């Protein structure tokens, strides 16, 4: 199956500053294919990009993300207080749909 | 020197459109029947029963005037004229007429 | 001698779809009896199609109703005349409908005749405007026919072409 | 634009099997792509399945056999019933829409999701 | 009037042919008949349109 | 593709007339155009006629006035009839159908036809 | 000033379909009244083909039934509900076809004006890509009417467009 | 009208020998209008060639034909056994519908 | 590898429309991502038009009748048969109607994305006719993915252009 | 082409209203644009009027208040009501169509008028 | 409003002469919506130009006109004895429709 593999597990930063979060395929997945959730706690997951690189309506220029084969990055410049949240990495290229296991920014 | 075209003809039958009407066309199929004989015919060789002057109560509960259909015993289909007058020759109220004309309708 | 866009012609009679030509051997008409096969066939299956949507198992022989049956005399007359306006609408529709789309069906098939010229001959041929090219290079009955059953070698006539070009 | 209505919190008991739902509205049921989401406390997102009214339907490998998931369009209701519960099955159940997979796309409208507890 | 003639549909004005889809002679019938119609014309464009240059 | 299916031998007396027939199959029997071809016996093939049920016929001219020749869609079959029968009309009768002469084309698909002694 | 490719214009009043100008004498909108008035004529065919086809015979006016006639009043129901089904259907199929078809309609007619236009400026102007053309040729406002009547005499300013382009 | 005559009645070749049918018009005739057809004894006629020249579907590549104005030929390449039958010509460009005398190919 | 008008792709996994490419960098296929979402948002709504309007509250339960009423036994099987003859006429011409301009659709978006490439690449690259372009400049990675996206920088590249064509 | 049919002469006395009307014939009353020009003696025409009887009307703003112009498509008849007439209203009143100003063009069909003394 | 202004107010010429009709509006007006009216004695106005120069079907090349903004003419070459008539300016531009007072022309 397509596993991914999320790194960090948690990513410490002061607010303003930017983060990256990469995700790695089991095998090389089409970039049309993947897509990155964040999820604040207490909420369900909302849509940040789709496909490796599209951003979701209602989502902010702060968001953004690319990548190719099996590797891909969700990128977030300036990150603010309330991006202090859990990101996901999943795919639907083939079933079953597939999730990481998440990755959780730090407030310093 | 190389002409790309399509047929003409000197064909005079129109068709109608949505956007326009009376399009003259070089070849068309006319969908509809607008004519008849005049004549009753017999369908696939069997001849109707004729009620001649009858009506259908004349001609089930028999009447003098209407001896001539006693001996004909099947038909194709069955024709009234639009006015019998040798029905119920001794006046009364026939019960569930309408009812025995559909009965009929299938014999 | 003028093509499509501005009439038909009466001297082309086999078949719907065509070529005109004028060169040094003798000039005529000829059916694209490709294009005009595939449009007949497509005609046939309408008239096909409309045929067998309009199949009747309707009875229509009517019903006496004695004179303490008017509600339902008039019960059944409602609904043969239902019928009927139904019916009635549905055949007008059905054949405006598609005669309208039989005329852009045939439209559009004469112009992908153009279309699948033009693509062959492109430089060395003069488009004209009036549903015509005019070859630059001097061409003969051969390459008329290979226009016309989509072999054109263009290669083999480009350097003439573009000589008169 | 799809709001996503689910059910009250569920308590089971090991070996009892419950029913789940997500109530669409604002769209036509028929066409959208209902997935199942499981979040265990402490743990990542997992999907279980997906149904699409008028054209099919998958699953987790995982839930295969233990759980279905159906539909009624007159209700406009996605439901899931997963059976045999055990106590691993503390999981948080959330439904989501896909944008446009009904061919190709995503999960972009997410409901709040439901716990259940065994 | 009755006659020799065979039909394969009737109609009370008289016998139709049955053989397009549709008529407009009458709506009551007998026999294997055509949808009736209240049209004046119902004919199908097969053809192109005849504009000759 | 069409599958014609033709009747048995017919004997006649002079003076007599013969009613032939075809049973198209396979198809819509409205847009065949069907043609009747006969062959006397040591001779060629010559044309008698032709039906396009929904559109109209055509005769060759030697048979205009004895051969009548209609159609029945209902039963899907093309029927001939020779009048006036003479010891010439010792032909076999042949049905074909046309590719597309409902406007321009050819006969290509034959049944086997049938023998009238006179 | 871009054309039908990007978006209409709320300066042009007189017609549907039109055309925008830039030049030495002036500038401005005008429309083509040949090309509007035809559309009108079909699209008001197209309305008067929908009254036409729409034509009310039908007695709605209501039956009393009795307690021993429900079988009779059901039937009467059916009957009105299953003819208003079935016109409820056919008028919002007609209105929501038709309407599409005279969008396609409108964008079909405003393409032909774009073409009609290159088809006789040809390499006098060069094509932009944003529903207008550039020519090469200083033009005034006779040229300019003489494109829009279908008049252009390409000849005439081939040369002065050649060195130009 | 128009008349179609055959030449030769008669055509005789050794298997695998190349034949040709010849036939002649009483007017010129449009191409479009013309056919070839194939009769072996005791079986309806099957056509070959619709058209001057355009082979008819189940026919192998030994048939082909061409003409023009009033004069056609049939050609009939590595003639085989199964081919030793009665060819007709026939035009269908104007009523009446008309027909040849038909050639015979003879095994020598 | 032709394109559109040859035939479709069995590589290509991500869409319904899309390119193909050969370059230094390597080759692929990738989905025209806008092109297919908005197809398949007017498909979503063909779809459900056609759920929304087969509503049925019709009530198909039948009656008994006595030996006596054959007449409105007779009436109530013409109702139920006529409705259903004309429902299921409805149904199955709405099917091939809406069949008949689903693949329409289709056709005309897959012309659409290649007329919307050479309208960015003009004389910057050659069209085949097998439904592909071959860029007269050396094209990388970048601009392949420039043209798909409508922002190909067309002057940039119109010197290495020029001088290959 | 539109052949319209108007109405006799009619006399009123001050204070009254006069309704006069022209009847369409040739085509569909619904998409016709008809317009009341009056002319009084000795002098130029003057419109009062249009009305488009499946979009709307429109009044000249002079006649606003007294002139109520209305349309019957069953009849394809066009009216037009002047009340409170007074002794200027000596006019001939004539229906004329458009020739598309359902959207945007001229009159080019006009009736006969009718004469109104007060 | 748009107020049509004609001149002259009466015109006079000899058959087979040329006649002008001038008239002005209070306003410029788009050409599209400018027509020309002719009323014979004891007849209803018949339409001569539609637009300030389109002329209608039935009218003879005798007529023609054009114009623009506000200022516009008619014209009719080579006048006949059918042609001594009233003319009429109107726009239907803006509401309300507008007319002229009449241009007459008479014979010497
Ligand atoms: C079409 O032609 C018929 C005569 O066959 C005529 O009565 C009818 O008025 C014409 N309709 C139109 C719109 O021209
Ligand atoms: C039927 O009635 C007519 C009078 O309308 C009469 O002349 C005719 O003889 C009657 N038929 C028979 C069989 O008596
Ligand atoms: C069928 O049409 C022919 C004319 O082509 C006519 O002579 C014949 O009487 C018609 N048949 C019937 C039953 O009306």
């Amino acid at each position: 199956e397509i596993v991914l593999t999320q790194s960090p597990g948690t990513l410490s930063l002061s607010p303003g500053e930017r983060a990256t979060v990469s995700c790695r395929a089991s095998q090389s997945v089409t970039s049309t294919f993947l897509a990155w959730y964040q999820q604040r706690p207490g909420q369900a997951p909302r849509l940040l990009i789709y496909g490796a690189s599209s951003r979701a309506t209602g989502i902010p220029d702060r968001f953004s993300g690319s990548g190719s084969e099996a590797d891909f990055t969700l990128t977030i410049n300036r990150l603010e207080p309330e991006d202090f949240a859990v990101y996901y990495c999943q795919q639907y290229a083939t079933s079953p749909w597939t999730f990481g296991q998440g990755t959780k920014v730090e407030i310093k | 020197t190389i002409c790309i075209g399509y047929h003409a003809n000197n064909s005079t039958d129109t068709v109608d459109t949505v956007l326009e009407k009376n399009v003259t066309v070089t070849h068309s199929v006319n969908l509809l029947e607008d004519s008849h004989n005049g004549k009753l015919c017999l369908l696939k060789g069997i001849a109707p029963l004729q009620l001649g002057n009858c009506s259908v109560a004349g001609w089930i509960l028999g009447n003098p005037e209407c001896e001539l259909l006693i001996s004909k015993e099947s038909w194709s289909y069955i024709v009234e004229t639009p006015n019998p007058e040798n029905g119920t020759c001794y006046p009364g109220y026939f019960a569930d007429y309408e009812e025995l004309r559909e009965q009929l309708s299938s014999v | 001698i003028a093509g499509f866009i501005e009439g038909g012609w009466t001297g082309m009679v086999d078949g719907w779809y065509g070529y005109h030509h004028q060169n040094e051997q003798g000039s005529g008409y000829a059916a694209d009896q490709k294009s005009t096969q595939n449009a007949i066939n497509g005609i046939t299956n309408k008239v096909n199609s409309v045929i067998e949507k309009m199949n009747t198992q309707f009875t229509a022989v009517g019903k006496e109703f004695n004179k303490l049956e008017r509600r339902m005399e008039n019960l059944n007359k409602k609904v043969d005349d239902g019928f009927l306006d139904i019916w009635t609408y549905n055949a007008e529709l059905l054949v405006l409908l598609e005669n309208e789309r039989t005329l852009d069906f045939h439209d559009s098939n004469v112009k992908n005749l153009y279309e699948k010229v033009k693509s062959q001959l492109k430089n060395n041929a003069k488009e004209i405007g009036n549903g015509c090219f005019e070859f630059y290079h001097k061409c003969n009955n051969e390459c008329m026919e290979s226009v016309k059953n989509g072999t054109y070698d263009y290669p083999k006539y480009s350097e003439e072409s573009k000589l008169n070009r | 634009q799809v709001q996503l209505v689910q059910s009250g919190a569920e308590v089971k008991k090991p070996g009892s099997s419950v029913k789940v739902s997500c109530t669409a509205s604002g769209g036509t049921f028929s066409t959208y792509q209902f997935s199942w989401v499981r979040q265990a406390p402490g743990q990542g997102l997992e999907w279980m399945g997906r149904i699409v009214p008028i054209q099919g339907m998958d699953y987790a490998q995982k839930f295969r056999g233990r759980v279905t998931i159906t539909a009624d369009k007159w209700t406009s209701t996605v439901y899931m019933e997963v059976t045999s519960l055990r106590s691993e099955d503390t999981a948080v159940y959330y439904c989501a829409t896909s944008r446009s997979m009904y061919f190709y796309y995503q999960l972009d409208v997410w409901g709040r999701g439901t716990t259940v507890t065994v | 009037p009755m006659d020799e003639c065979d039909a394969k549909c009737q109609t009370p004005q008289g016998a139709i042919n049955s053989s397009l889809p549709f008529q407009n002679v009458h709506p009551v019938t007998i026999g294997e008949c055509p949808k009736y119609v209240r049209s004046a014309k119902l004919r199908m464009v097969t053809g192109l349109r005849n504009i000759p240059s």
